[PDB]
């Protein structure tokens, strides 16, 4: 089964370095983009990055470069999203996503299931 | 979020058809193909047309979609309560080189 | 007007990666551009060339980049070619023009140029205005890259030489149009 699976629910402190994970299992990995993909609650979709696991090839949002850091190994078959410094805007249900490039179209077809990394005050 | 306008709210009786209208910048929807896409609340999303008219592995014939150059549609025959969830008309553009995402369409019967 | 700014700009984008770009709020001085005996092909559609200046438009994109000498050829609206299935479609209803010219003499070093790279593999046809970036490995079973060099030389004929293209697209919607005014 095609799945691009973040960890359980996430708990840290602010400023401080998390790189979260998100392995891809039951299909060619390193065949099609995976896009890291935000979702503060009570938001429309919100959108980071997405990245082909190959050289870590870079599609992301220029009003984060830099402050968002990516990897996507594929020997290991995931793709990390890590942050140097946590904040309060970082709290947050990410997803993963794996666009449908079977001479296909482009959309993401497979989702992550949806991880909330939190601070707890 | 980005300039892809989606209404936020429909309604409707079960066995109905709405009609989700989506427009923008050329380079949104002109430009690259509208996709469109669904997600369930408190769980993640999923997509439901792509190319215009294409479907992948998982969803019924009640979805189908449409462009019109920037105008889209989403053609949603029959409904049922599995309509209670947030639509997007959202797709892989390079306007500001991002999977732009929209406004959300959630539904609720009455 | 930022049209030449687009076109003497020293790089370009690719094929594959081919740069649209929002014009309004312009005079139509495109005589003097095909009264500069610089551009070599000149194929408009949906208007005539003259008649571009007089009639305007809305939904202004230039689509500017680097194609083989040869392949100007294949540029035409719905012309199925390698150009077409996999690096760019090109629109039926596309009313504009085309216009391209050789400057390899800049373009060419002594050595082999691997700057650029255009899609030899892409996995099926594309529709109008379709820009995939996706640079994955090629299923073909045999798996390769995507893209590739484009191996030119200063000995390789014209024909197979580098050219500077420009795809200016109109698109009548409802709005005024915001490019003529000018030769008034």
């Amino acid at each position: 089964q095609v799945q691009l699976v973040q960890s359980g629910a996430e708990v840290k402190k602010p400023g401080e370095s998390l790189k979260i994970s998100c392995k891809g299992s039951g299909y060619s990995f390193t065949s099609h983009w995976i896009g890291w993909v935000r979702q503060k609650p009570g938001k429309g979709l919100e959108w980071v990055g997405i990245i082909h696991p190959y050289d870590s090839d870079t599609r992301y949002s220029p009003s984060f470069q830099g402050l968002v850091t990516f990897s996507a190994d594929k020997s290991s078959s995931t793709a990390y999203l890590q942050w140097s410094s946590l904040q309060a805007s970082d709290t947050a249900i990410y997803y993963c996503a794996r666009r449908t490039d079977q001479y296909g179209s482009h959309g993401m077809d497979v989702w992550g299931q949806g991880t909330t990394v939190t601070v707890s005050s | 979020q980005s300039v892809l306008t989606q209404p936020p709210s429909a309604s409707g009786t079960p066995g109905q058809r709405v009609t989700i209208s989506c427009s923008g910048g050329s380079s949104n929807i002109g430009g690259n193909p509208v996709n469109w896409y669904q997600q369930l609340p408190a769980t993640a999303p999923k997509l439901l047309i792509y190319n215009n008219n294409q479907r992948p592995s998982g969803v019924s014939d009640r979805f189908s979609g449409s462009k019109s150059g920037t105008s889209a549609s989403l053609a949603i025959s029959g409904l049922q309560s599995v309509d209670e969830a947030d639509y997007f008309c959202a797709a892989w553009d390079d306007s500001l080189n991002g999977v732009l995402f929209g406004g959300g369409t959630k539904l609720t019967v009455l | 007007c930022p049209f030449g700014e687009v076109f003497n700009a020293t790089r370009f984008a690719s094929v594959y990666a081919w740069n649209r770009k929002r014009i309004s709020n312009c005079v139509a001085d495109y005589s003097v551009l095909y009264n500069s005996a610089s551009f070599s092909t000149f194929k408009c559609y949906g208007v005539s060339p003259t008649k571009l200046n007089d009639l305007c438009f809305t939904n202004v994109y230039a689509d500017s980049f680097v194609i083989r000498g040869d392949e100007v050829r294949q540029i035409a609206p719905g012309q199925t070619g390698k150009i077409a299935d996999y690096n760019y479609k090109l629109p039926d209803d596309f009313t504009g023009c085309v216009i391209a010219w050789n400057s390899n003499n800049l373009d060419s070093k002594v050595g082999g140029n691997y700057n650029y790279r255009y899609r030899l593999f892409r996995k099926s046809n594309l529709k109008p205005f379709e820009r995939d970036i996706s640079t994955e490995i090629y299923q073909a079973g045999n798996c390769y890259f995507p893209l590739q060099s484009y191996g030119f030389q200063p000995t390789n004929g014209v024909g197979y030489q580098p050219y500077r293209v420009v795809v200016l697209s109109f698109e009548l919607l409802h709005a005024p149009a915001t490019v003529c005014g000018p030769k008034k």
